[PDB]
């Protein structure tokens, strides 16, 4: 039953920090990841 | 310059995360790159101490910090888990512990005195040999 | 990308962030330095002139705000690189002076005073704001110079351009 | 990314003098900053080698 | 070769240490002449 609705935008997940003043979060475990990443470098020339 | 020829410290600049390298590709009118970044994985809470005295002097970590599951006391890297035995090598002394606001109690190994330990239990079991002549 | 949240609770080892932190207390989640600025500037038509609204609204981007302020009082730089991962804030500061080639050493031996002369000087900042007038130019002559565009062009459709009348109806 | 999500070394470039952390703050069609800074007190001299 | 280097005694944290252990080492021996 697919249509087109209107609603209000989402910001994200909402999520709590348990903050203490006696506490930290150590990892131990990690992981490797790549990301592209693009960029226009030139535009075509023109002479008229 | 940056993310290709070298390792970036600027956050944020050379792909989302701790950058390690990068790899370029070619494209029409563009150019492609490959940020390879490290990321930490799930993690483990813990209780910690902003310092340490043993014998007053207070101690704080040389690199790292202070951590314990609730039992003994360990100091490990910021970015990876691994406890390891509080020594002399690993914090220096600056004052007393009568200032520092959090400070909890434990006693700190040496690595000089092992030796010294093993020679002291030598070196009384030579006095003891001693006495027989 | 994800939208953090501070514990009501304010021990934060003595250090007062009541100024920046968002008041619940006004209708909009804004905080007591952030209502001034927008009190400082003083901010449809006939000809076809329109103008639309934002994707955001005012209200909306004053989320973002406290998220961002919310994950560095308790992670510090962590949120941004992956997994929030929580520490005291008596001790961020310890790992703060260690940028800069000082000793994390004099921060717990000096953190009352340290802690004071934060304190002091984001009390200075509210009223510098409010006194001089001189503070927020950049921001008051983006909004000056768009209407002042705006406005000339309007203004323009009486010049008579070589004609003998400028209405184009009794023309 | 770089003043506020870390600590800059880079000079001048997050507050007058060495730098220790930052704050965001809306504006009407803009952003403001709190650049929090570290800046040494008076001095003596002193002889070295 | 180094220029405007000044001459001083350092601090060997290490000797204190093997020096008393010696120092009482010293006592130790003489302890063992009496019985």
């Amino acid at each position: 039953s697919q249509s087109i609705i209107a609603y209000t935008m989402s910001l994200g997940a909402e999520n709590s920090v348990a903050y203490s003043n006696n506490s930290i979060a150590i990892p131990i475990n990690f992981t490797i990841s790549v990301t592209t990443e693009i960029l226009p470098v030139s535009m075509t020339k023109t002479s008229v | 310059s940056e993310c290709v020829l070298g390792q970036s410290k600027r956050v944020d600049f050379c792909g989302k995360g701790y950058h390690l390298m990068s790899f370029p590709q070619s494209a029409p009118h563009g150019v492609v790159f490959l940020h390879v970044t490290y990321v930490p994985a799930q993690e483990k809470n813990f209780t910690t101490a902003p310092a340490i005295c043993h014998d007053g002097k207070a101690h704080f970590p040389r690199e790292g910090v202070f951590v314990s599951n609730g039992t003994h006391w360990f100091v490990t890297q910021r970015n990876f888990y691994e406890p390891q035995i509080i020594t002399t090598d690993n914090t220096f002394v600056s004052g007393n512990c009568d200032v520092v606001i959090g400070i909890v109690n434990n006693t700190v190994y040496d690595p000089l005195q092992p030796e010294l330990d093993s020679f002291k239990e030598e070196l009384d079991k030579y006095f003891k040999n001693h006495t027989s002549p | 990308k994800q939208i953090y949240k501070t514990p009501p609770i304010k021990d934060f080892g003595g250090f007062n962030f009541s100024q920046i932190l968002p008041d619940p207390s006004k209708p909009s989640k804004r905080s007591f330095i952030e209502d001034l600025l927008f009190n400082k500037v003083t901010l449809q038509k006939f000809n076809g002139l329109n103008v639309l609204p934002p994707l955001l609204t005012d209200e909306m981007i004053a989320q973002y705000t406290s998220a961002l302020l919310a994950g560095t009082i308790t992670s510090g730089w962590t949120f941004g690189a992956g997994p929030a991962l929580q520490i005291p804030f008596p001790m961020q500061m310890a790992y703060r002076f260690n940028g800069i080639g000082v000793t994390q050493n004099v921060l717990y031996e000096n953190q009352k005073l340290i802690a004071n002369q934060f304190n002091s000087a984001i009390g200075k900042i509210q009223d510098s704001l409010s006194s001089t007038p001189s503070a927020l130019g950049k921001l008051q002559d983006v909004v000056n110079q768009n209407a002042q565009a705006l406005n000339t062009l309007v203004k323009q459709l009486s010049s008579n351009f070589g004609a003998i009348s400028s209405v184009l109806n009794d023309i």
